RNA sequence: GCAAACUGCGAAUACCGGAGAAUGUUAUCACGGGAGACACACGGCGGGUGCUAACGUCCGUC
RNA sequence: CCUCCUAAAGAGUAACGGAGGAGCACGAAGGUUGGCUAAUCCUGGUCGGACAUCAGGAGGUUAGUGCAAUGGCAUAAGCCA
RNA sequence: UGCCUGGCGGCCGUAGCGCGGUGGUCCCACCUGACCCCAUGCCGAACUCAGAAGUGAAACGCCGUAGCGCCGAUGGUAGUGUGGGGUCUCCCCAUGCGAGAGUAGGGAACUGCCAGGCA
């Protein structure tokens, strides 16, 4: 009677401390040099390239973070 | 390990001729006895389950542990306390049963064969505890029982069978 | 064994599909063992002509390629739901 | 299965030391043996390696796993790893309990030098 | 057998990110001054409302 | 104040369109380190009837995750110390 | 340089489930007793102490089993952007992108470092 989805892309350049995905529930995880806030948003540690990948015993969507 | 070392002698010997095993503990071995009165009436008070606890702290060596339920009960209510043995207590207590408990029973019709799990357990109440000698006339306060499920390795109701001959299996 | 004879598809997609269609001709697949797989164009015509027998399904088919006879054998056919039309016939070499 | 119990609590560990990608130093209890390693971040090569089961550390050993055992295996890993150099290294139990030959061979190779 | 608030499967157009060709008066962005501007409508595209009866009504797009 | 669709697969895209809940609390119901890992159904067992009781079995989270809703939690954010 | 085992990674079903036999050389697993280091919301169940006292029962190790699960082409089909047409509710034409399911087939995973036993 906010604003969910992808925001930072992989191949992107993004300086250190950007959010790159804020997830509702444990939709991705966050990968090698990747943080983890309160509400499972994802922010860049440093800079260089974004990497999205699948894997995990349950074959996990992960986001990662590789020198560029 | 007061009848661990009789249990090795002569029920092993006669288990392996009429099995025929390779290995030593291929004979099913009893690992836990549990001890839980299953009174079921201590909804109304929790004073009953007290005396069901001293009850066990003193027929068994140990002190119980109490437990919550999985009638008209709700979730996470303590109702009873159970008790197992493992190590030297096992056979202690089995012998101290098998001499004094089991063979003094009123009107012992004997065991149920039938009251298996399936796979390799027996399980029975026996009433009348006044069987058990350790139980004190001065502090009964209701007919009771132990609710006895030998817990043993036994891998079929041919396995559970032969180990209870072992003990002689007095009758059905 | 009918003496069954076809043209190799030269066209990879819905387009000579549909050509095939509306002129009343459909394509189709010959695969199986280590050989590999090709496209031919069925004629609808004679498909519907010499597979009224009821022997065209039981025993195993000779298709003719560039004068070259070989054993097929129709695996599956689809037709239209209500159009009494082949949709896709799909063979395997024998 | 007490396995399968042991290898997930060693999971979690393994996967939150990941983060830093440095050396660790896997300790491994077995019933009548002892084993320890030292393994890069990338886990497919190690840098060194030594268990009871090598004569060097049985020969004054009557058994190759009790304190002694543990505290021997303990020294002579952290003398290698110490001419090894390994500045600061992390150790790991595999997901194990710090009471007794973990207990006892970390404690021999802190005597050592171990900066851990 | 069904499911806009069913998905065990799963399209092209639409997005920015990286490399690459020719293009086009730099067609791109910021700042500073000066505007109108605060009632649009027809049709097509896929829908809701409405009784898909409506030449009724509202949505994103040309 | 907040959640689910409605709504044309980046975000947004009208309804007086249909569902709704929240005005709470913890000095633990947070954290540290350690340990453990359910629901669902079945077999035996006085009441207990099949499901007040424990042991075992298929299985490892469809239990639970204090508040309505939706996504997520096995490395457990679920339980104890 | 070969056969076998253990630890650690990539790999996350072509890695899983079902059946048979094979292993105590080394190694591995179960385990005796535990008052001793330690311990239970009760228990040597796990944890820890003396080892082979006993064994290969489960477990893992190889191979075969394609039974089961799984992947999976090839085409076609459905769907659809762009422009147009018709009897414009819906369909079709030209071109491009290209479903699901199913299918032949694959399917007893593979790979990297160290350590130990037998050649």
């Amino acid at each position: 009677t906010k604003r969910l989805g992808v925001k930072r892309f992989g191949g992107e350049s993004v300086l250190a401390g950007s959010i790159i995905v804020r997830q509702r529930g444990t939709k991705f995880h966050a990968g090698a040099n990747v943080g983890c806030g309160r509400d499972h948003t994802l922010f860049a540690k440093a800079d260089g390239k974004v990497k999205f990948e699948v894997k995990g015993p349950k074959n996990r969507k992960f986001i990662s973070i590789e020198a560029e | 390990a007061k009848l661990h070392d009789y249990y090795k002698d002569e029920v092993v010997k006669k288990l392996m001729t009429e099995f025929n095993y390779n290995s030593v503990m291929q004979v099913p071995r009893v690992e836990k006895i549990t001890l839980n009165m299953g009174v079921g009436e201590a909804i109304a008070d929790k004073k009953l389950l007290d005396n069901a606890a001293a009850d066990l702290a003193a027929i068994s060596g140990q002190k119980p542990l109490i437990t919550k339920a999985r009638f008209k009960i709700r979730q996470g209510y303590p109702i009873g306390c159970k008790v197992t043995l493992r190590g030297e207590r096992m056979w202690e207590f089995f012998e101290r049963l098998i001499t004094i408990a089991v063979p003094r029973i009123r009107d012992f019709r004997g065991l149920s064969a039938k009251s298996f799990d399936g796979r390799g357990n027996y399980s029975m109440g026996v009433r009348e505890q006044i069987i058990f000698p350790e139980i004190d006339y001065d502090k009964v306060d209701r007919v009771r029982g132990l609710d006895i499920t030998i817990t043993t390795t036994a891998k079929s109701d041919e396995e559970g069978r032969a180990l209870l001959a072992a003990f002689d299996f007095p009758f059905r | 064994m009918f003496t069954i004879n076809a043209e190799v598809r030269k066209e990879q997609g819905k387009g000579a599909s549909r050509r095939l269609r509306a002129a009343n001709k459909f394509p189709a697949i010959i695969y199986g063992g280590k050989e590999a797989p090709l496209a031919i164009e069925l004629d609808h015509d004679k498909v519907m002509n010499m597979q009224a027998k009821a022997e065209f399904y039981s025993e195993v088919l000779t298709i003719v390629v560039d004068g070259k006879e070989i054993k097929v054998k129709a695996q599956d056919v689809q037709r239209h739901p209500y159009k009494p039309k082949l949709q896709h016939i799909d063979f395997v070499r024998a | 299965d007490k396995k399968s119990a042991r290898i997930r609590r060693a999971t979690r560990a393994r996967r939150k030391l990941q983060e830093l990608g440095a050396t660790r130093l896997v300790v491994h209890r077995t019933p009548r043996h002892i084993y320890a390693q030292v393994i890069a971040p990338n886990g497919s090569e190690v840098l060194v390696a030594a268990s009871t089961v090598e004569k060097a550390i049985a020969e004054q050993l009557k058994y190759t796993g009790n304190k002694d055992a543990a505290a021997a295996v303990g020294k002579a890993v952290a003398e290698r790893a110490l001419e090894k150099g390994i500045k600061d290294v992390s150790f790991d139990r595999s997901g194990f309990q710090y009471h007794g030959r973990v207990q006892a061979l970390a404690d021999a190779a802190r005597e050592a030098g171990l900066q851990f």
